[PDB]
């Protein structure tokens, strides 16, 4: 196996990764449905500031 | 319809994403007289005909055994 | 025709034709969406849900809630869950009835212009109306004269009424709701330390709230008791899972209307603000008020809040006076029964907005014409 | 044209057409090479060998194990397997249609990357994919919500799925797979002392986990009827050669999935470990797991683990509520069937890999697109 | 006599006489126990084992962690910690000094209960005390107003405090801490998949968070410098065995903190958790709080925390007034250190709990006497 295995493992899962996460996609997007200072906060502000 | 133990609604509303905006010649029928609920609303050769949904996708479903007819095929008959 | 009524009093929402008895159906205003990738491809994606079809739906589903301190907080959010009542329960369509609206009194005028705006708009609808709560509470309760406390979802009110008037001077309004009340109770909740933050977590404290609440007699007396006894102390159940068992924990949450020191703010209190804000209104009326006590929806639930109320009175008001209190079973649908009855008279047919004036003038019509 | 799906699900691997009931043929995954010069010159020399081809061949051939703990260990022969698969069995050629590959989840990019590369590249093929085994395990099972236990020959999993949505933080993923228990099993065998290690040799035990492996009900119990008797002994054949025959050493096998002393880790077992990630997950779902709990491959094959799992979690659940586990009796094929299904709805059609995409951009394309 | 101070934030336990400058020594709470037959009979059996001894011996070993989220698990390990601590590094007698505890706030009553109970009866001490963070963290950092964030082994904290007293209902507590995220870790470890799982295993990583980790300046565009550039990817050796080279997965790992997706919760993270905190405290105080903005402990050792911190806080700030914040060296003693000033001050010999009271009145004592 030492031969065997390592010859590939040790090989190339040296380079693993790379990618803009759809995972951190999904994060992204529940962030901003969770920004609630964000959206709140901003549409009060802008519907108050009208006064007739 | 493999899609199991669930209800025509959400094909109702999968209709409503996937069609009722895009496909112009089918609608959302219009109010009508005779009927409890019609879904479907499409333009045909013979003129523009409406139609409705009771759930029975299931209906249509094929069930198969093989063992069926393949101890049958033993049978006297 | 016939003629139609939304009650948008927070918490859960009341919608119904004049002259029935209880409204068809009724949805807490939660919104949701989900929180995690989707993966049944076999699902159709939805992206936002509502109601009870979410209240089933919840755990992934994370909420948002429309409405903070009875000020609606995100207007398109709003109109989904508006479309989705008229049609999901209502099979109803916006030309189809005059439709009246139900506002908490003493609120930023945005609420009238943009509310009205889109409803002529968005919907177009025959004739509308914004009413005020306590309007509604003394015609269901049916005395021309009134003061009323109504402390719902949302903010919560005082306002005496007199027969036929407004005092609006007279009146105040308080961010207090249970609500709130209900989120310091985890910070209660963690001393027994079972222990659980999120919006689904909270609205579950809400059965509690059904359940194992009730009011303080006596606050000194009542921990005296604590000291004595456990049946004082009650033994519930996850609404799945444990069995959870809650000591002075419930009745130590309602005397947060008499002292908000335990979420702390100033405002003297439910009782103390209604005394006060008798002892602006003038000298003659009062003993009517004193007479005629009125209280509603979702704190009023509680058992008890009456009779510490009138102790509470009795320790404020000259004792030589007579006074009592209304307690009606049905509080928390007053409001939309009411609206019922301001539907049936024909004199709105005199006063509601018709589409015309929303043509000829803008949301402005709204605060010369309504309340 | 048509659709055709891989399972490299690990033990036999199995392939087969969206729409047939069960695949055509499957195979170990075994690969094998000589081990002796070769002695008929009359011979072709063929230097690698797989399949029941090489399960007949075996006994000069020694073999490799293309994949350890679920982690395809080298590529080249894999390619090798892919290949003989598809001429042999399938006669199939890359561009006939969509292929849809089958993964173990939470596990390193590599697999992804040089899979799809080497697919894409060395095979030439319309549409690929790669899918998660529990989402599979649901829709065969048709319950949208669940979590799912297959233990096969690979990888152990747990994963709570609820309907349309991953947790991936939920999840838990174990290498205590069979194949590690059989070599634990030899371990066990020389206390009899008929004992033999070799690959081949380890093969050899798969039968006796077929025929001879049920499920301990009770552990000390067991002991006790083990002093007591030898019905709990019973008699077998070598493959060919002697009659064997077997004591607790058969019942003695299963439980290390309970304690994973016997090969020595820690976590906690199966079903402490399925709780813990329940108690991870939040407190309302909880009864619909209670209610679904499914499981599926080869060490469910025993007799009996759903009895003794339901034994524990009647032990760590509050009885109070419903307990009940799913045991189908395909559950071995039950990936692939589900493949199959998952293959059927035109929705990957917008979801598929095109060739395009791989022109454009890399491996990485996978990473965001897929799970 | 003299008066001696232990600090239980959890991590390495820190305890030391008043005025000394820095504890004496420093121990993880890390409690293990053996996991093998002990076949070296000249060996002496000692059954549970703690501290660097611990970690010394550690492979063995099997870990237990007396304390979850703040919470201490199993009280006489605890026991067996606290007496070893005192006889081996402190050579002290429980009569020696009065002690002094230090305790997450908001936490359940219980641990106030058992550690004044066991402390008074198992160990008998002249006097007592329990004392929040915050307070030592203010006097340590010496501005009598404040905020802090302490995010340490342990339950995750926001409390602004103004001078001289608490806001309790303004406080906010959060199961956030790095170990958690840590065992996130290996969740993303498996990406690169050399992956491994048990505690010790886990406790390897804290390593790597000491060493490799540093605070993502802004998501996108390290995103974009990821695909460029391999300086952000560093080499690093097993503690022994093999050289490990790491990439975002090292900067990825602190932005759970601002993100808790990835292990998935709702709590809009630190920054906004405090504004939002900050938007509950009344309105005038707030510049202050602009001013002054105090971070300490386990996780703020990272590199640049602070930055992006102010980066949020000038997201959501008026832009318009001032805003730095405090990020001292010594930030993870800074607790006990400031538990040494509290030591200091005569006026404790009036605050601190006597043997009398304990014997004339329970635990209960504590929870009035005490914040
Ligand atoms: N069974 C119950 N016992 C006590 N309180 C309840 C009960 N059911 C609902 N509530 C509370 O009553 C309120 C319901 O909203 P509502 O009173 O209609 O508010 P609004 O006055 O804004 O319309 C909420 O605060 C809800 O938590
Ligand atoms: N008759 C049987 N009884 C019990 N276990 C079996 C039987 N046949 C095969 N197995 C085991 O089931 C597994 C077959 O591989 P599989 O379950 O498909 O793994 P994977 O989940 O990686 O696809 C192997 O562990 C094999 O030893
Ligand atoms: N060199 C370091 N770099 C970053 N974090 C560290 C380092 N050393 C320890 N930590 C972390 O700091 C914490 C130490 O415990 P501590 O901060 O005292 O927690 P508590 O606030 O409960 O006392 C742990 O989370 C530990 O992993």
């Amino acid at each position: 196996x030492x031969x065997y295995x390592x010859x590939x493992x040790x090989x190339x899962x040296x380079x693993x990764x790379x990618x803009x996460x759809x995972x951190x996609x999904x994060x992204x997007x529940x962030x901003x449905x969770x920004x609630x200072x964000x959206y709140x906060x901003x549409x009060x502000x802008x519907x108050x500031x009208x006064x007739x | 319809c493999m899609f199991p133990k669930a209800t025509d609604t959400s094909f109702k509303n999968k209709l409503y994403e996937q069609h009722l905006g895009k496909s112009n010649n089918f609608q959302k029928p219009k109010p009508a007289k005779g009927k409890a609920e019609a879904h479907f609303s499409l333009v045909h050769y013979a003129g523009t005909v409406d139609y409705n949904i009771i759930g029975w996708l299931d209906k249509n479903k094929d069930p198969l055994n093989e063992t069926v007819v393949g101890l049958y095929q033993k049978s006297g008959l | 025709t016939t003629a139609l009524v939304c009650d948008n009093g927070s918490g859960l929402v009341k919608a119904g034709f004049a002259g029935d008895d209880a409204p068809r159906a009724v949805f807490p205003s939660i919104v949701g969406r989900p929180r995690h990738q989707g993966v049944m491809v076999g699902m159709g994606q939805k992206d936002s849900y509502v109601g009870d079809e979410a209240q089933s739906k919840r755990g992934i589903l994370t909420l948002k809630y429309p409405i903070e301190h009875g000020i609606i907080t995100n207007w398109d959010d709003m109109e989904k869950i508006w479309h989705h009542t008229f049609y999901n329960e209502l099979r109803v369509a916006p030309e189809e009835h005059p439709t009246l609206l139900t506002e908490a009194p003493l609120n930023p005028k945005a609420n009238r212009e943009k509310m009205t705006q889109i409803m002529f708009e968005t919907f177009n609808v025959p004739a509308m109306y914004v009413a005020i709560q306590a309007v509604l509470s003394l015609y269901a309760s049916g005395r021309t004269t009134g003061i009323v406390l109504d402390s719902g979802d949302g903010v919560t009110h005082n306002v005496p009424i007199y027969e036929g008037y407004a005092l609006p001077h007279a009146i105040m309004r308080l961010d207090l709701a249970g609500r709130d009340l209900t989120d310091y109770l985890m910070k209660i909740l963690t001393e027994r330390g079972y222990s659980f933050v999120t919006t689904a977590e909270r609205e579950i404290v809400r059965d509690i709230k059904e359940k194992l609440c009730y009011v303080a007699l006596d606050f000194e007396n009542e921990m005296a008791t604590a000291a004595s006894s456990s049946s004082l102390e009650k033994s519930y159940e996850l609404p799945d899972g444990q069995v959870i068992t809650i000591g002075n924990e419930r009745f130590r949450c309602p005397e947060t209307l008499f002292q908000p020191s335990f979420i702390g703010m100033e405002s003297a209190g439910i009782h103390e603000t209604t005394y006060n804000s008798i002892m602006k209104c003038d000298i003659d009326i009062r003993k009517d008020l004193y007479a005629n006590n009125v209280m509603s929806g979702g704190t009023t639930m509680y058992p008890g809040i009456a009779d510490r109320m009138q102790k509470e009175i009795t320790a404020l008001a000259p004792s030589t006076m007579k006074i009592k209190i209304i307690a009606p079973p049905e509080r928390k649908y007053s409001v939309w029964i009411g609206g019922s009855i301001l539907a049936s008279l024909s004199t709105f047919q005199q006063m509601w907005i018709t589409k015309q004036e929303y043509d000829e003038a803008g949301p402005s019509i709204v605060h010369r014409k309504c309340f």
